[PDB]
């Protein structure tokens, strides 16, 4: 409690990740810099955006996985996105 | 009639699931606050026995 | 008639004079005599008999009952009637 | 001799004494301008002495000079104290003029032998439909009954001193150790009024009283019990709060100098209920049979005092919150609760299949809970189905109407015999009343009262 | 005259005086020949004092002299204060030289009496739409704000700033409790370039300084904000984290070697949160109104600290991450967001009827999102996709554009009356605005300018 | 044979004693050597050789082993496994 | 010279010498006429040294003379030693005469230096399926079988010693730590009829034993260890619980006047076990492979000890109670348990890629577990449905019957290869045996045997 107090950010490990073989474990829904893009090149800058969002749509849509034969074309489509961003 | 009752069927199941994602829901508000009661007082606890040792040693 | 705004306070208030002359404490750290700090308190709130008013008051008050009604106040946690204090 | 106060610590006293002269564990020391009276509790070295006041140290100051006794604490005991109120010292505080007292007794001794132990196992019927199908009592043993705030303690504790009273003939000493005033007002007009009060003893030391009144009034009461035990007679021994005794023994454990134990309790919590509680049995001269109520810290049965008593009890009736929220008085526990004569051998094989048919129902029931809550009742299997309907019935019919809480609701009270509450729970057990709406078994002493609800 | 150091353990100081000098408690000590100060906090006797050193205690020794200074920690007030950085002692940390001070006062004062509070609960007029009309502030009356990062919180103190200074000729002072030395000067460059840097005095306790620091910022901030409110003046004091002030308080109890309380906390938590939030008042003279920043720990609402913290405040700001990816500035929820002044015998019936209308809008339209999301927009009704429409024109309307983030919107900022927001809120309520497309009500100020961007 | 119907409250017995002496408390006020307590006690119970038998009796018997088998009783509170004694 | 017992308190002994001959830290004392070692733990001043006691305190009184050795516990090491059974003070423990010692050591030393340290990664194989697949151990390296009470520890460690142990052409000593008496006689025995002993050195400390006792034997075992490494060797050492060393320092710690920390361990908690951890190590000299059993107090891997212990360990396998509960053995886990090992540069890609994908399966199963309770099993995917047949099939072929377990599972032992492990866990991954039925898998050394358990 006091370090995550005293940093800038966070980059948080978890173990149910790291088994389901996500090997570098970084959890990006806690994760945080608040310095942010000021601290990344251009290129970097402009590209991560996307990221940031399909990573947080397969958060939003990981339980149709098993199911998704009965989702919209466009609800597939952003899970399709994720899964492989992820 | 039997497909109308299918119809049926999946409307009624949608009602059920969404029902007990909300049932669900309150018992997990209910537990989380008896588990922050837990972590008052493990912390109140484990104080009260330093406390207790350092003023016999 | 008399109402005590916030008899929860007064047992935080106590707890921290009892502390710092170093009394071991008890559940959620308050002294082990707490329950007796609103005992003694709340016991005289009460109706005596009109013997008591006469033996009082050396013979100039008779055929009265006199009394004293007490409205306590305590504030809970997320609700909670099972805590120490309440 | 004499001694001289040297400290004073809230209701903890230091008193010097020549070292030719000091005085006993135990002994009763009388201060000289007050006459406030101070019990030795420990010896300290140079002549000097622990003691606890029974009563009030405001005033009090250093120097002032003491009076040993020679003696312990004595108080009246025999025929003398039937129909009086008495304090921890033996003194009467009912306004009716001296106690007629042919003798007193000490208030400390220690508990009867082994040998001078008694087998008893006859059966005590309460009237009450709970605690004769799963808690039943037995004449000369223990009762206790555990809850936490606001749950039964005293309305059940009352409804029992009415029913037990009927088939008893002899004396009762009740004790009232740190616990309201109004009620022992109550109480005691209720009896005066109805002539009960000439074969009762009352001692008090009620909430509003010092830690050392209230840590020795259960000695008190309890040495006026051993009197009539010892004549050879069978006695009731009623005790409003047991925790208030280790409560004020907790107030005054740091001030005696005692390192805390767990959760900061007195280190002699065991021993000090250990000594009090084995004073409390029948004997080969007389009997005592005992009821108490147990007080349970923030409704927490894993507390250090609440665990502790579980040992020194025949029967133990558990109240619950829960089973209070949901309208249920008694609010009694059957999975909890327990009692030593619930064997085949002391109550016969079918009250026996009755209680243990009963707690099979109603633990199958708790198991379900979260799918129940989750799922509803609906998704169980045609079996569980049926067991859950049939407890339902049996948690509303262990639900009785008494005769002390009459002014709360309006209802008249019942009182249900033991071959009737057999009977009753044997036919919802069997499936004979499958039939009778649920809220029929709500507040109606016997079974063919169901019947007659179920007809509205 | 002058005391020595006598022992030294970590941050705790021992310094012996001639029994006719001991200095007072609170009083600020200076070492001879070394830049540290000492805070008394205890009076140990035999002429010995035990105090808290305001930095650095690495190359001190025991034998050094220090000099009592007479009182307690002085710190410069006034006009001076203002566009300036300064530590907890009022010594300018900015390279700008001394600060211009014509008086100093102590850090510690009681606070106002019974008899110097002002009156009737009067608002605070912010001209911030959503805070004005949802989340109403007392003059005198305290402000949590709750929120992560990134969601516009130093824009919305800056926007607070510029509007007290302008509008209502008032001031502000900011206590940085365990601030961060990057965001503390990252924060005065953002001051400075949007032009509100005259308009407060800043005060820091950096993380890395002692307990004793990070505890005593608070009451120098305090402090400077108390010499504004005695010129006449309405002030703003703005607390970093009022949990730091908690943190550092339990810090220095263990430092001191007091018995800790539930949770571990400081025994003293709720008058040491007494002691400060109490001096921020309105009185007969002028008033000082606090916005602090509020962390809870392991998310329990129910822990010491948020729970005592609580019982002071007067009004909940959220800042919600949601609201600020649809484009909307400032995130304020205003379904969480919450205030004691919005009552009816407060803040007068139509205030309160309009505020409780848009609520009850805006929490139906969240049901029928849900709705939309799961089933599709054709199961509505006629009458939901109405409140559908005017629900999106409230939430719009919530909308304004600020003189501090001109950089950001590319619009000119605006200030809008409480009479102007009501009277707009209660239009769209009632439907004299449902012609006018959802995107008119976005960053336009008052109702009027709503109406005028409809026709571009 | 031997049976101990309660070490639980034997260990209750023995932290009293060792709090009154002043000696200083562990984990649930309990002494430090709260382990060896039991530990000295539990390890008598055992089976014995021929040859420690004929030495303990001086040849007085022979070829025959000896053994005492232990049955101690721990009580738990609403099943609570992780306390100190148990 | 010569010094006085002055106090004693349990374990702990204080002993006066004169101030011109103090003894040092470590220092080894003996009693006059009774037959007792200390060992001074630290110089309390003025001549006082504080001990404890490497025997039973009974027979002391204070009085009693001292003799001081000039040096600290010296224990016998090389040849002789193997074939032995010895105390903490180096004292054969057998009926076989005194030991043929040609020099002795102090069982206080300094680790190897940061450039004697190894870098060998030769990969040992046991025979067991789980933990040459997810936990693949070296020569040279750090082993530690973590788990709570009754969960397989010492078996696992017989089935390793039988595996390696017998096999191997260099010495083993082999240290018993707190054990039970009736283990260390039945392994006496094991090894003696098995005519392995002459191969191995014998400590034993075991639980009815002094506190001193406990805290010094596994110095004692790893003095011997030592010599056999400085002299070129390749050694094997194992410890049965190194819990115990921990714990005999708890219990010994409050009396050495010593702070408790966090869950009322030593404040020395991790320095005592860096001391003895960091001696246990291959050098450059030679090499020793080492397996530790590690007890976690309550099944929680959180606890201070347990916690304190995975940073000092090359192989950490972690034996689960839940696994246990269900008649799986060995009871390991394979999510949590890990090696230093388990990488493609230093096994293979093949090896690797069967581990991860067991393990994958087995982490997707455990979020299901809970779904197919409350749910069922038909409401899961086509996949999921075959993924948790294959998972409950893998959990089975996890299972292995050991040799030294015949006695415990009735069936013979089964000895397993990598290469057929490899090929197991690769077939039931691929599909090759979804149409075998669930029991088969239960309890059978290789692949082939579950084919012909199917018939059965
Ligand atoms: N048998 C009962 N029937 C109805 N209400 C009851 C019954 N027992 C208890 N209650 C309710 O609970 C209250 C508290 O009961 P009481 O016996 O005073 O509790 P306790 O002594 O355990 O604190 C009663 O005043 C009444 O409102
Ligand atoms: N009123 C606003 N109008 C437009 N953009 C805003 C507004 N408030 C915040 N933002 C945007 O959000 C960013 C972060 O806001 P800021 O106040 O710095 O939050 P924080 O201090 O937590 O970092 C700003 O730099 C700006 O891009
Ligand atoms: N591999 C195994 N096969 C069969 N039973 C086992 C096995 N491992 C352990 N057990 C059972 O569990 C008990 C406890 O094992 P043990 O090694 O003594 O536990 P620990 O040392 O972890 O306390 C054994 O005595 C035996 O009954
Ligand atoms: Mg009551
Ligand atoms: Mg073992």
């Amino acid at each position: 409690t006091n370090v995550i107090s005293i940093t800038d950010g966070q980059i948080f490990l978890e173990s149910a990740m790291f088994n389901s073989g996500i090997r570098p474990a970084v959890n990006a829904g806690i994760s945080v810099s608040r310095v942010g893009g000021a601290a990344q090149t251009k290129i970097i800058k402009k590209l991560s955006g996307g990221i940031r969002t399909a990573l947080a749509q397969y958060r939003e849509l990981a339980a149709f996985a098993q199911f998704a034969s009965d989702l919209d074309e466009a609800t597939r489509k952003q899970l399709e996105h994720g899964q492989r961003v992820t | 009639a039997v497909v109308e009752n299918n119809a049926c069927e999946q409307a009624a199941r949608m009602i059920a699931m969404k029902n007990a994602t909300d049932n669900a829901g309150e018992l997990i508000s209910d537990l989380q606050l008896i588990y922050n009661k837990a972590r008052q007082a493990a912390i109140t606890q484990e104080i009260s026995e330093i406390v207790g040792g350092a003023a016999a040693v | 008639l008399i109402v005590y705004d916030d008899l929860s306070k007064q047992a935080v208030a106590y707890r921290q004079i009892s502390l710092l002359l170093r009394r071991p404490p008890g559940r959620e750290a308050y002294p082990g005599d707490v329950f007796y700090l609103h005992s003694r308190l709340l016991e005289r709130a009460s109706r005596v008999s009109e013997e008591y008013v006469e033996k009082f008051t050396n013979g100039a008050v008779t055929g009265k009952t006199g009394s004293l009604t007490a409205l306590p106040i305590i504030e809970t946690q997320a609700g909670d009637v099972s805590a120490f204090v309440p | 001799s004499s001694g001289r106060i040297v400290q004073i610590i809230g209701a903890v006293i230091d008193v010097e004494f020549p070292r030719d002269a000091v005085p006993s564990i135990y002994e009763a020391l009388k201060v000289q301008g007050v006459e406030t009276t101070l019990e030795v509790q420990q010896q300290l070295g140079d002549g000097v002495v622990r003691s606890i006041a029974m009563g009030s140290t405001e005033g009090l100051k250093r120097g002032l000079n003491v009076d040993s006794t020679g003696a312990a604490i004595s108080v009246p005991v025999g025929k003398a104290t039937l129909g009086r109120i008495m304090d921890v010292l033996g003194n009467p505080i009912d306004e009716a003029g001296p106690i007629g007292e042919e003798e007193r007794w000490g208030i400390h001794r220690e508990a009867p032998s082994y040998a001078d132990q008694a087998g008893g196992n006859e059966l005590l019927e309460t009237g009450i439909k709970v605690i004769d199908l799963v808690c039943p009592f037995a004449k000369g043993g223990k009762v206790g009954l555990f809850g936490g705030a606001g749950v039964g303690k005293t309305v059940n504790m009352m409804e029992l001193i009415r029913n037990i009273a009927i088939e008893h003939s002899g004396y009762s000493v009740f004790a009232g150790v740190g616990e309201r005033t109004r009620e022992g007002n109550d109480f005691y007009h209720e009896m005066k009024d109805s002539n009960v009060l000439d074969k009762v003893a009352l001692v008090y030391g009620q909430m509003n009283e010092p830690p050392g009144n209230r840590l020795r009034v259960a000695l008190t009461g309890l040495t006026m019990a051993e009197k009539f035990r010892d004549e050879g007679r069978d006695v009731l021994l009623f005790i409003d709060n047991i925790y208030r005794y280790t409560l004020a023994g907790t107030e005054v454990s740091a001030l005696l100098g005692r390192m805390p134990s767990a959760v900061g309790y007195q280190p002699t919590l065991a021993e000090e209920m250990g000594v009090l509680q084995e004073r409390i049995t029948s004997t080969k001269k007389g009997s005592i049979t005992s009821i108490q109520a147990v007080y349970v810290p923030a409704d927490d049965l894993t507390d250090p005092s609440p665990a502790t008593t579980f040992a020194h009890l025949d029967a133990t009736v558990v109240l619950s919150r829960d089973i209070a929220s949901l309208g249920i008085y008694p609010a009694v526990d059957p999975l909890d609760s327990t009692s030593r004569q619930l064997d085949p051998l002391v109550i016969g094989q079918d009250h026996y299949d009755t209680a243990r048919g009963v707690q099979y129902v109603l633990q199958r029931y708790k198991e379900l809970k979260d799918i129940i809550a989750i799922l509803g009742m609906d998704e169980l299997s045609e079996a569980d189905k049926l067991l859950v309907a049939r407890a339902r019935k049996i948690q509303r019919f262990l639900s009785q109407p008494f005769f002390v809480a009459e002014v709360f609701t309006g209802s008249p009270g019942k009182y249900v015999s033991l071959k009737d509450t057999i009977a009753g729970f044997k036919g919802i057990l069997n499936g004979d009343y499958d039939h009778l709406p649920e809220q029929a078994f709500y507040m109606v002493g016997g079974i063919e009262e169901a019947v007659e609800k179920a007809k509205k």
